[PDB]
């Protein structure tokens, strides 16, 4: 799978 | 709708299918494993068919002439048929990536990937339950319920009437637009599936086609059939570019957006958006610096208003 | 304990393990990939037991011998058969989900993480360390050392006397709900692996059976032999009642909860809280909206004392 | 640089490389699945390598003599070398965890990790692109560009030479401590992939070595080629005292930081900084109360200068 | 593996 | 893949 991360900062 | 399915067809599909396998299986495609992967997309389709005849043992009458699988069937068949002829027709520019062939194949990927899901959502655990279906805003429950009851599936020309009644679509180039939006797996049906996804991602429903108009149509950087991997690839002409951002559908989390962006660090990340719809989300990160310039262009849309 | 562990038993069980892997090949049942996923688990436990084996070359009489090792390899045993007992003696019920005998082989899927997750806790790189196991929190640690020393595993019997003298059990009837949340791999033994679970996600230890009290045995919410596909199917119904929540123990994170909820926009999503204890999380998200009504209740409890 | 790549040296090194698979299938190793894992690098080596193979199908003299792809080649069939070398070399503490020999495997499979990253850094989708490269941070790139315009691949001397220049190195010992953090394939080379690596982890560019020596060389927090499940085991022995952190190269992410840290609740947990410097993480993990004792040391260093 | 998202908002 | 968490609370 796809690497999302949390939304920014 | 198209015809039966009986035990041929589904023999002569699989055939096709193990054909844009053997196609997709070529190294100087490149293919990454990332989704959407064709690789894995074609033989799990095969399973969640091997799925539901296997729960049909019997039935399969009843299975045959049901009406939305009928609708998927020849979808599936036709994309497999325009896999096969966008090789051959291609010859080599199917391997210069950036080449419009190759761009087309992985414009079927994302397809392959949104008719599988659909399927998943109409028949979960191999089981027809496309009745039932759980339209996830209220409102849209509402209106497809008073429109077509607990239909499944509807040709794009009916759909198209009964939303102008209520969400009036203002040309044809607007309705054509409007089309290719919701219409995932291509096929001019519009599901109670796809339905769903469109009205979750441009919710509220009570301004349905303006949210649409502000995040799609008239915005820079909106990307309609775009995957993961050419996202990344898209905003590296902008590295040196920090805040350059665009969004899309997610094709994992169906129903959610994905934006991508470039840090002040030198780092292109991508996020899925929760507990806030898109609009929030591009007001509040334009705000903190860090969603400022859409397909790279130096003015941003005001979705303040 | 049980009996010696020895390679005719090994090989026995593996040939009880590889039934059980046939009978859960069968497409009528519509298994999906996520953990826990039966089709990886057993494969997995054999790597694991021929890893243990391969590191024991020679002195198999040690490992035969070995008191955790010998609970463990009958646990394995036992459970593999009530496996194939279900099957064979639920004939088609096993296909209709929803139905007891399929809801029966979900809950026997996660106890097959659970042992497979003790067995790599006590026998990291295939070697046995259950007498220098790390408990997580000194107090607990400090608990089973004094009561139990070095020991890896002891009968419930035991167990319940020891914990009694420190935090007296109310009466028989929560001493044996006491059982079901902590004996994760359900042999009625306890393991230091399953202690360290329990006390981990009911911490602080000055008020262990208090926590567990207002967070599983009152808490609607709470939810025991629960996945992550089986949460998200539950919350569906209340997928137009945003705030409605449940929880339940994470199966490929031990020891940690995860929460299900509904969103305000039409989403399902699980999260698995950090750096703050399951009742800061459950207060917070109360206060911001999120946590409000567990499993789709308009009462929520206040655990704000 | 090295000889030119011909088909006889590109067969020797895949029966190499299915060596080493062969040998790192040994069952007594107890080799987890996670990233790097070398049962899944080689097998992914070689894939790339037929891609790059059938896109040069006709121009084989073109890539053959390509100066990275020598280099490359060259530096795959040593460290190839060295890991049979290591095996047959150390006979049984291979399995041993925590002897030496075994240590170094790790190492290696790190090593397999980053040197694959920059085979598909500089040929993405099996074609030659080193000398467009996107160095992410722009001084950097600029630096790199007006030291050696658009060349792959540098000597170590030749690189250090240029660095000298701009950001003087004080000793011989800190030059050796540069080489090593830089030189992830350990082949006395520096890639442009390599130097976009480095020059991202110690942004800004206008301090670099500054920011190098005090995050890395005077750092006891830092940890040169360590994984995650290193990071994980080595800060076991930290369970009880919250705040312990240690931070490394994420090895799946290459170019970001991923800091591992002991919570007040019992977990191990580990993140990837974003949209901020490590530095600046840091120092509000310090703050916070979240990373407080480097590798469990009771002074933490002052950056906040 | 499942999907687990970052605590809500 | 590894389990990589959001920043810490
Ligand atoms: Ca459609
Ligand atoms: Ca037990
Ligand atoms: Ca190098």
């Amino acid at each position: 799978s796809d690497g999302y991360t949390p939304e920014p900062a | 709708p198209p015809g039966t399915v009986d035990k041929k067809m589904v023999e002569k599909c699989w055939k096709l299918m193990d054909k844009v396998v053997r196609l997709c299986q070529n190294p100087k495609l490149a293919l990454k494993n990332s989704p959407p992967y064709i690789l894995d997309l074609l033989p799990d389709t095969y399973q969640h068919l091997r799925t539901i005849l296997s729960r049909y043992e019997g039935k399969m009458e009843t299975l045959g002439e049901n009406e939305y699988f009928r609708v998927f069937m020849e979808n599936l068949m036709k994309k497999t048929k325009q896999t096969i002829s966008l090789f051959k027709e291609g010859k080599e520019r199917m391997y210069e990536e950036n080449s419009q062939p190759r761009r087309n194949l992985t414009k079927l990927s994302l397809i392959f990937s949104h008719m599988l899901a659909e399927l998943k959502g109409i028949f979960p655990s191999g089981l027809f339950q496309g009745d039932t279906f759980r339209i996830t805003k209220a409102d849209a429950a509402e209106f497809w319920r008073k429109a077509f009851g607990e239909k499944t599936i509807v040709p794009w020309k009916s759909f198209r009437q009964a939303l102008h009644e209520v969400h009036p679509i203002s040309s044809g180039l607007e309705a054509m637009a409007l089309k290719s939006t919701i219409d995932l797996t291509c096929n001019d049906y519009i599901s109670v599936f796809e339905f769903d996804i469109f009205t979750r991602l441009f919710q509220p429903w009570s301004s349905l086609l303006r949210n649409w108009n502000s995040l799609a149509v008239t915005h820079p950087g909106y990307m309609a059939f775009l995957t993961y991997d050419e996202v990344k690839a898209r905003l590296q002409k902008f590295i040196h570019k920090p805040g350059s951002y665009i969004f899309r559908l997610s094709c994992t989390r169906l129903g959610q957006w994905a934006i991508g962006y470039v840090t002040a660090d030198g780092n292109i990340l991508q996020t899925i958006p929760h507990n806030k719809p898109l609009f929030q989300a591009l007001i509040d990160g334009f705000r903190e610096g860090f969603y400022l310039f859409p397909d790279g262009r130096n003015q941003n849309p005001d979705l303040t208003g």
